[PDB]
């Protein structure tokens, strides 16, 4: 009967491993999903610069 | 008679000592068990347990 609660004990250790891990990626994903374009957006508006500056170097 | 009766008195007193003894032979045994499994138990938790934390890490990692 110790060999069952040990056995028991492992199911539940999986369990808890998988939805930690499984809990983990959305969680941490989600962060990602957001900072990415959250680096983008602040480049978007400002911009113009780059591109006016490189046509300068490259232009004469 | 008192003379089967020093006889009894022996025979007795030494039936318990072997009977305390048998106790003893056994409670070695039964207390050997419960040894044995809490180290069995106990094993597995610590298995078990760095099957979480590095499992948990690496995810984290990744």
């Amino acid at each position: 009967e110790a060999e069952a609660k040990a056995k028991a004990l492992e199911a539940q250790y999986r369990e808890r491993e998988r939805a930690e891990t499984e809990a983990l990626l959305a969680r941490y994903r989600e962060r990602a999903e957001a900072e990415a374009k959250a680096v983008r957006e602040k480049a978007m508006a400002r911009l113009d610069e780059a591109v006016a500056l490189v046509l300068k170097e490259v232009l004469p | 008679s008192k003379l089967e009766a020093i006889l009894s008195q022996e025979v007795e007193a030494e039936i318990q000592a072997l009977l305390q003894e048998a106790e003893a032979k056994a409670e070695a045994v039964k207390r050997e068990a419960e040894e044995k499994a809490k180290a069995l138990l106990q094993a597995r938790e610590r298995a078990l347990e760095a099957q979480y934390r590095a499992a948990l890490r690496r995810a984290e990692s990744a």
